[PDB]
């Protein structure tokens, strides 16, 4: 009447994304870390955009769209910086926020390319993904043109917008052979053998199996630059963790009251 | 904007891929369907039976 | 009008590869070979550069002054 | 008093300066004004080109070459 | 002490229209003009 | 024009309890926990736990409509074992599981990096 042992054996450490294996472990806990992964995971972004002059052909609106999904690192910023919402002071304060400015003017007689390159940010650390590629286009300006503004970031969470999406594409997939039947294919000669299935070429599918449990849970975060693979997974860990913590206390106090 | 290049057109706040070929009254794009009627000067041998008539020659 | 900056369906950053997606094809390189060798495994975030219509050219062709 | 000394083609009536021009020279019966007229149409124009290969001459090229070849 | 500043339509030169005056560019002389961009605080969230 | 916020998700409003406990009369010893501001994540791990434990008849949770943010867990549990301390004791474990994960993967990955 307790929880178990889970294992853990990466099979493929990148900087860009990782592969892992957790053994011994309910489906449901497994699925759960997925969704943590896409949604709950805290990381920086534009989310204040103050626009004071854009002679651009696009939108008003347009720059702050594309501002938005501009990925920026926080591997040791995310975790200090503290949420906007629970802040108790007024103005986007540095100790929870991170300010940005943009100021390029096409001067010349070729067409501007205004790259993240230009957001100037106050702190070092607090920087898009330019360090070490092209950069991400914002927008195309022209002789004449201009674009003024300046931007302030906070943390938050996929839950509240894409923008907070760390992960690119998490590949959750276990059991690679059918063995479980949760899948039942008409024709399974037709189909492929999983990148992670050990049956050999010859048989199609793993026989049934009535007694068993679903184990080896296989991962593939991909990060999109902001945050490392294995940062990603610890902070999604910590937060369930905190969640559950949350949880139980509020349950605690609440059985006293009563 | 006859035979105009597209440089005149964009630099005059049109598109070469607008196919034209519709007026402008009092700012609105008016455009004239084209309406389809009986072939003139041809002969017709209609057999309309509501009628007094067994067969009809319209021209 | 403009490339996107990330994958409506998977998510990855695709803004910062239109420039880099022309100049392969410009090179030698075909679609299907540039694709894989930017570095887009999944089918979802190809097309982004496949589909995507460039029209920011021409609107920049409507130039305000000069 | 401003158009007398400010020159014309700049900047956006550049259009509209050869429309005008094409406009004279049509109108006019003459041969030393239509000459006159076609030769200031034609550095207009070559004026505009140069003007247009300067500003596109990244991007706006490149994108036509590439196309070109894929086609 | 706002005049009411103009954009002209072609020219985009700047030009002090005011009450009871034609519409026109101080220049050239065209028929078109818009208006320029407010001061007020344009504050959009990147959403 | 009426599309709700995005902090409505996993924020508390004012006079919200983040969970209540009512008894079931149905049946003895069955109590349905209500919890605000939540979603699946947060209740197919406990649903899961608390079949692990054997004293635990019937658990399952539920959402009355996917555009409201909650979720009801109805726990009956043998009439010698309440369902507060096995609703106590999932987290508790659960906690514990999840520490001990964490742990794991970051010496993994500390030994992963040249080694
Ligand atoms: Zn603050
Ligand atoms: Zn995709
Ligand atoms: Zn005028």
């Amino acid at each position: 009447p307790y929880a178990n042992q889970p294992t853990v054996r990466i099979t493929e450490l990148t900087d860009e994304n990782v592969k892992f294996i957790i053994e011994n472990t309910d489906l449901a806990v497994a699925n759960s870390i997925r969704r943590v992964f896409i949604a709950e995971v805290p990381i920086i972004a534009i989310d204040w955009v103050q626009i004071d002059a854009n002679s651009s052909v696009l939108h008003d609106e347009f720059i702050a769209h594309r501002l938005g999904l501009i990925p920026l690192t926080s591997d040791d910023i995310v975790d200090k910086l503290q949420y906007s919402r629970d802040c108790t002071c007024e103005e986007f304060c540095p100790e929870c926020s991170v300010e940005f400015t943009l100021d390029v003017r096409c001067n010349e007689d070729q067409t501007r390319h205004v790259t993240s390159r230009d957001l100037i940010s106050n702190s070092p650390r607090v920087i898009p993904v330019t360090s070490r590629q092209d950069d991400i286009l914002i927008v195309k300006l022209r002789k004449g043109q201009e674009l003024r503004l300046r931007a302030y970031a906070k943390k938050g969470f996929g839950k509240e917008h894409a923008k907070w999406n760390p992960t690119a594409g998490v590949a959750f997939e276990y059991d690679p052979d059918n063995a479980l039947r949760h899948t039942v294919y008409p024709k399974p000669e037709e189909w492929p053998k999983s990148e992670y299935s050990e049956l050999d070429e010859d048989e199609s599918q793993a026989p049934y199996d009535p007694n068993g449990k679903p184990e080896r849970f296989y991962y593939n975060v991909e990060s999109c630059g902001s945050l490392r693979p294995e940062t990603i997974v610890l902070s999604a860990l910590s937060g369930l963790k905190k969640k559950l913590s949350d949880l139980q206390t509020q349950l605690s106090h609440e059985i006293q009251s009563d | 904007l006859n035979g105009l290049t597209d440089r005149d057109l964009c630099e005059l706040n049109e598109c070469p891929l607008d196919p034209g070929g519709y007026f402008i009254i009092n700012g609105s794009e008016k455009v004239l369907i084209a309406q389809e009627k009986m072939a003139t000067n041809t002969v017709y041998v209609f057999a309309k039976k509501d009628s007094k008539y067994a067969y009809t020659g319209e021209c | 009008m403009i490339i996107p900056v990330r994958c409506f369906t998977c998510g990855k950053i695709v803004g910062n590869k239109w420039e880099a997606y022309l100049g392969l094809l410009q090179a030698e390189y075909t679609e299907g070979d540039a694709l894989d060798a930017l570095g887009l495994k999944r089918y979802c975030c190809r097309r982004m550069l496949l589909a995507h219509v460039d029209l920011i050219e021409k609107l920049l062709n409507y130039a305000p002054l000069e | 008093e401003k158009e007398r000394f400010r020159k014309a083609p700049p900047n956006y009536a550049m259009k509209k300066t050869q429309l005008l021009k094409e406009k004279a020279m049509a109108e006019d019966l003459g041969d030393q004004d239509k000459a006159k007229q076609i030769q200031d149409q034609l550095n207009e124009l070559e004026e505009r080109a140069e003007a247009l290969d300067r500003q596109r001459t990244k991007n706006i090229s490149a994108i036509s070459y590439i196309n070109q070849r894929n086609r | 002490q706002q005049p009411m500043i103009y954009i002209c339509g072609e020219c985009h030169t700047e030009n002090e229209i005011k009450s009871r005056d034609p519409i026109r560019c101080r220049e050239c002389g065209y028929r078109i003009m818009y208006k320029k961009r407010t001061k007020r605080l344009v504050v959009f969230d990147a959403r | 024009m009426n599309a709700p916020p995005a902090f409505e998700s996993f924020l508390l409003f004012e006079g919200e309890k983040k969970i209540t406990i009512n008894k079931d009369t149905k049946v003895p010893n069955a109590c349905l926990f209500t919890i605000n501001k939540e979603d699946h994540t947060l209740g197919n791990i406990i649903k899961s736990q608390l079949l692990k434990d054997p004293q635990v008849l019937f658990a399952g949770y539920k959402v009355p409509h996917p555009l409201e943010h909650k979720i009801i867990i109805r726990v009956q549990t043998t009439p010698d074992y309440s369902p507060q301390e096995a609703f106590t004791n999932a987290i508790t474990d659960l906690i514990s599981e999840l520490s001990l994960l964490e742990e794991r993967f970051r010496v993994a990955i500390k030994d992963k990096q040249e080694g």
